[PDB]
């Protein structure tokens, strides 16, 4: 899991 | 007599962030802000302190999660937490600034500025202006106390282990913080401010204090952010709207 | 609260 991508897709 | 500090209390200091990095940093941060902005379009004090505010915000998340405990926790129990308590660690954070910072009639900010309470008196509201009353409040209540920085970090971890917050999952963890900080406190009160012999009590009585004025700057700032006033991206927006 | 969450766990 990529926390940033996770974030990006998820904001 | 020699002052004692317990071990725990050693442990809680090292987690301390390095508070003249943080200024140097935010300060640049906000001046880079405004000088990039063309005249038309430069920030307001109230634009500035928002970004101010949320930079201060974005230090204490970073101090969390480093810190001892806390960075043991699963994400989720992390965010319950800051979740409760993001706004009582900006108040804790601001109190303690002027308790140990600043002087009478002024006030003392994260960037190292120094702000005269006429200038404030003079163009901020009613709002502000009871919210900053009651702040000064305890400010002079702890100093009062001699209020200290073994104290302060004791605290700050008391308030972010809330044993009063829904459905966390590694509850014992967060027992175990607050009964041993609340234990090393105690013992450090009583070895080195013997005379005062309540000050662990009067302490621990500032803390529905300061949530208490917490609520009353996340009014305000909601209020400010309802009319439009403060600048797009902020995390303290965030915050509130969670 | 993703920004949160990013904080945290990144
Ligand atoms: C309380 C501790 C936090 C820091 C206090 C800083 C004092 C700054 C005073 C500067 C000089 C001044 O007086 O600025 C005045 C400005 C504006 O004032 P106004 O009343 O909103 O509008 C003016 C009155 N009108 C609208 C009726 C015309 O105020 C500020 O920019 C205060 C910024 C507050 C902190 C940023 C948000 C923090 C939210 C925290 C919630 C978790």
């Amino acid at each position: 899991e990529n926390a940033l991508l996770r974030y990006l897709l998820d904001k | 007599a020699a002052a004692s500090i317990p071990h725990l209390i050693l442990e809680l200091l090292k987690c301390e962030p390095d508070e003249p990095q943080v200024q140097a940093k935010i300060m640049a941060y906000l001046q880079q802000e405004q000088a990039n902005r063309s005249k038309h379009e430069k920030l307001s004090t109230f634009g500035l302190m928002c970004k101010m505010a949320d930079q201060t915000l974005f230090s204490i998340v970073e101090w969390a999660r480093s810190s001892i405990f806390f960075r043991e926790l699963k994400v989720d129990d992390q965010m319950k937490l800051l979740q409760n308590c993001w706004s009582e660690l900006l108040i804790l954070d601001h109190i303690y600034r002027q308790v140990v910072h600043g002087k009478e009639g002024s006030i003392f900010l994260v960037t190292g500025q120094q702000v005269d309470y006429s200038i404030i008196a003079s163009q901020a509201g009613a709002t502000l202006n009871n919210l900053m009353s009651h702040a000064q409040e305890l400010v002079a209540k702890l100093r009062s106390l001699q209020f200290d920085q073994r104290e302060f970090v004791c605290l700050k971890f008391l308030v972010l282990f809330s044993l009063d917050v829904k459905n966390l999952e590694n509850f014992q963890l967060v027992e175990g913080v607050q009964e041993q900080v609340n234990a090393a406190l105690l013992d450090y009160t009583m070895c080195n401010y013997p005379q005062q012999t309540e000050k662990f009590g009067q302490l621990l009585l500032r803390l529905p204090e300061i949530r208490a004025i917490s609520m009353q700057a996340e009014e305000y700032l909601y209020y400010k952010h309802l009319n439009g006033d403060v600048p797009y991206n902020n995390l303290l927006i965030e915050m509130l709207h969670a």
